[PDB]
């Protein structure tokens, strides 16, 4: 219930300001479904140019999971602690969608965690 | 679960007698917070080992078990302790009641989705109900 | 030691005590457990393993 | 239809024959079943709750078939009773005299069959005065039954809590669990087995107005809520079977009926579980 | 009667699910302007099935099935005992030999 307030002030901005707003959206807690924002023409037009990385990051945060940000981690902009935690939470949600009893090994492998305690803290 | 880092400011404003220790080096604040963390973890865990229970409570291995057993025998929390395996069990779900709860949640989700559809496109919902009844 | 347990009425009946209170402590201690080590009970109750087993 | 449309068809020839034969004069343990209609039950409950903690009471209409008392309607007497005692001094009698005639005018062919009375907070039983009144009514109006309904217990427990009783005649000479549930006169009366019935149109409109509790039935999941009730029925049925085999040397038929009822309810619960598993667990692999 | 009572509720559940499915199908191509929120909730509803497909549930379910089966076996034995009692009684009153 917080993406609409970002969309309201995101309907006119474009360019570097739009990518900064996208990063702020991915950073803001409580936002986990970036679908309505992804439908805007300003965001979709970012494919052509040097800002396609931000569109790829938004697509990853909307449909992709954390392992998807493993092969192309360097290509995409570096994610802060909040963005990485949000991506890990979305990966947990995706895993829970397909299975209602997620083994710890699957979570450790997909979220790239070397400690059981930190994985449980994240969960 | 309340970590200690957000309680340093709170400990400063406590009146002096509330800052007294309990003859073991831990004051009143970081014993009430320990009990609160353990009670709140009883809700997030089906069961937990002593080492892990003390890892997130900063109490090393043994006083974690002592406090866990003290919160029981008083009715403050539910659960039992297997000391051989070193595991505290908080709440066990008996499968069939869980199945009942999940079925009820599924039906509630269906009802909420239908209410959302009706409140979003009332004309379409009316025409669809009319077509369905025929 | 030389104040209460000198007359033959408290000194005779003190052995019943230190056993009822030990029993109550044992009951309270094993309430939340399903499996408990006997040496753990011996450490908690200050009595040795054989006395813990007998109790 | 047809067969389930019965019990509402009232004939006077059979009623006259059973009232003239008077078979209850010989066998004092005659009536064992009380078949109450849904309308009578609902009216009794609403009247009992209307009086709050004050006792209220009224009459019944119905008939007799064999060893069964059929209740088809309920009254509402204009009685102003205290919190533990109802009297019906002078207005209730004229009211019940006029109501029968008024019902005769519109087509109610059922005659008076008994009286129902509210026990606001003290269970369902017959006290000394209840026993006296019911035995007088039986001695002068032989087909009769006394029903007692607890409004407060019904509302608190969420279940209908009422009973039907018939007194023994004075001089009827022939354990510890019948002294707290009932009164000191517990041996002066007996409890008829109470069953409820409804009609085809009533159930039609009831199922028609059943559109909000489908979630409750789709996850009702008996065999867990009625596990204690089922094992109670089973260990009572074992004693019933012991009595039946002692008789063997028809109690066995009644024991078999009870076993069939308990087993059928258990299999109904299992059928609900199987249907739920087919509905919710055999989809999406 | 019990199966008709179950039927009355399964019909309502089927009606609701069919209405949701029709809404999804309509919002798919061009019929109704789709809501992202409603479509995501429908995806969650689809992800909610199967309900409790764990091995632990599959053991308790067969426990219940076997308990009800044993109760049914005992009830059947009781009914057959009553029937054989009646048959023995009639055989004794017809072929009464002293």
């Amino acid at each position: 219930n917080l993406l609409e307030q970002f969309i309201l002030l995101a309907k006119g901005t474009s360019g570097s300001a739009l990518t900064a707003l996208i990063s702020q959206v991915l950073e803001a807690p409580g936002v986990y479904v970036f679908g309505e924002l992804l439908e805007l023409a300003n965001v979709q037009e970012l494919a052509e140019g040097a800002n396609a990385a931000y569109l790829q990051l938004l697509n990853l945060f909307a449909y992709g999971t954390y392992p998807d940000y493993i092969a192309n981690k360097e290509s995409l902009p570096e994610l802060s602690t909040a963005q990485q935690n949000k991506l890990k939470h979305l990966t947990i949600v995706s895993l829970a969608s397909r299975m209602k009893c997620i083994p710890y090994s699957v979570l450790l492998k997909d979220l790239e965690m070397r400690n059981l305690r930190e994985l449980e803290d994240l969960i | 679960i309340i970590r200690g880092n957000q309680l340093q400011e709170f400990a400063a404003m406590l009146m002096p007698h509330q800052k007294a220790t309990t003859a073991d080096g831990s004051s009143i604040l970081d014993r009430a917070v320990i009990e609160h963390n353990l009670l709140s973890a009883s809700k997030l865990y089906n069961n937990i080992t002593f080492e892990e229970l003390g890892a997130l409570l900063e109490i090393p291995a043994a006083k974690a078990e002592k406090i866990a057993s003290q919160m029981i025998t008083e009715g403050r929390m539910n659960g039992f302790i297997d000391q051989i395996d070193g595991i505290v069990h908080f709440e066990t779900r008996e499968a069939l009641p869980t199945w009942d709860k999940q079925i009820q949640s599924l039906c509630f989700q269906v009802n909420n989705l239908l209410e959302k559809i009706s409140q979003t496109a009332p004309e379409w919902t009316a025409q669809a109900m009319e077509a369905q009844m025929a | 030691h030389s104040n209460i347990m000198d007359d033959p009425f408290i000194r005779e009946h003190i052995e019943e005590l230190l056993r009822n209170i030990r029993t109550q402590v044992l009951i309270k201690l094993i309430k939340p457990y399903t499996r408990i080590h006997i040496p753990f009970i011996s450490k908690e109750l200050n009595i040795d393993v054989a006395d813990v087993e007998s109790l | 239809a047809q067969s389930i449309d019965e019990i509402y068809k009232y004939d006077k020839k059979q009623q006259q024959e059973i009232l003239a034969a008077k078979p209850w004069t010989k066998d004092h343990h005659y009536f064992k079943y009380c078949k109450i209609s849904a309308l009578a039950l609902l009216k009794m409950v609403m009247h009992a709750r209307s009086g709050g903690n004050l006792a209220v009471m009224g009459l019944m209409l119905g008939k007799v078939d064999g060893e069964t008392m059929i209740i088809m309607d309920s009254f509402a007497l204009p009685v102003e009773g205290t919190e533990t005692r109802v009297n019906a001094q002078a207005a209730a009698y004229e009211y019940m005299a006029a109501y029968i005639e008024n019902a005769k005018q519109v087509g109610r062919l059922e005659n008076a069959i008994g009286w129902y009375h509210s026990h606001p907070g003290y269970g369902c039983w017959l006290s000394g005065i209840n026993v006296s009144t019911q035995m007088l009514n039986q001695q002068f109006q032989e087909p009769f039954v006394a029903v007692v309904i607890d409004p407060t217990r019904t509302i608190s427990a969420g279940k209908v809590n009422l009973g039907a009783f018939r007194t023994y005649p004075k001089g009827y000479k022939p354990p510890l669990n019948k002294i707290e549930d009932f009164g000191v006169h517990c041996k002066q009366y007996y409890a008829l087995e109470v069953s409820y019935f409804k009609s085809s149109l009533d159930r039609k409109l009831l199922e028609l107005l059943w559109n909000k509790y489908w979630v409750n039935t789709l996850s009702s999941s008996s065999l867990l809520t009625n596990a204690d009730y089922t094992t109670g029925q089973v260990f009572d049925l074992s004693e019933k079977l012991e009595q039946s085999e002692a008789q063997l040397g028809d109690k066995l038929a009644k024991a078999t009926r009870d076993s069939c009822k308990t087993t059928i309810e258990a299999i109904h619960g299992l059928m609900s579980q199987v249907i739920k598993d087919k509905l919710f667990n055999q989809i999406n692999i | 009667e019990h199966l008709i009572a179950q039927h009355s509720a399964i019909k309502m559940l089927h009606s609701r699910v069919k209405l949701i499915l029709e809404y999804v199908k309509a919002s798919e191509a061009g019929e109704v302007p789709f809501n992202h929120e409603i479509l995501r909730e429908a995806y969650a509803l689809c992800h909610c099935l199967p309900v409790l497909s764990t091995d632990k549930f599959k053991t308790d379910f067969y426990d219940q099935c076997n308990d009800v089966g044993l109760m049914a076996y005992l009830g059947t034995i009781t009914k057959t005992c009553n029937t054989m009692n009646q048959f023995v009684n009639k055989f004794n009153v017809l072929y009464d030999r002293q």
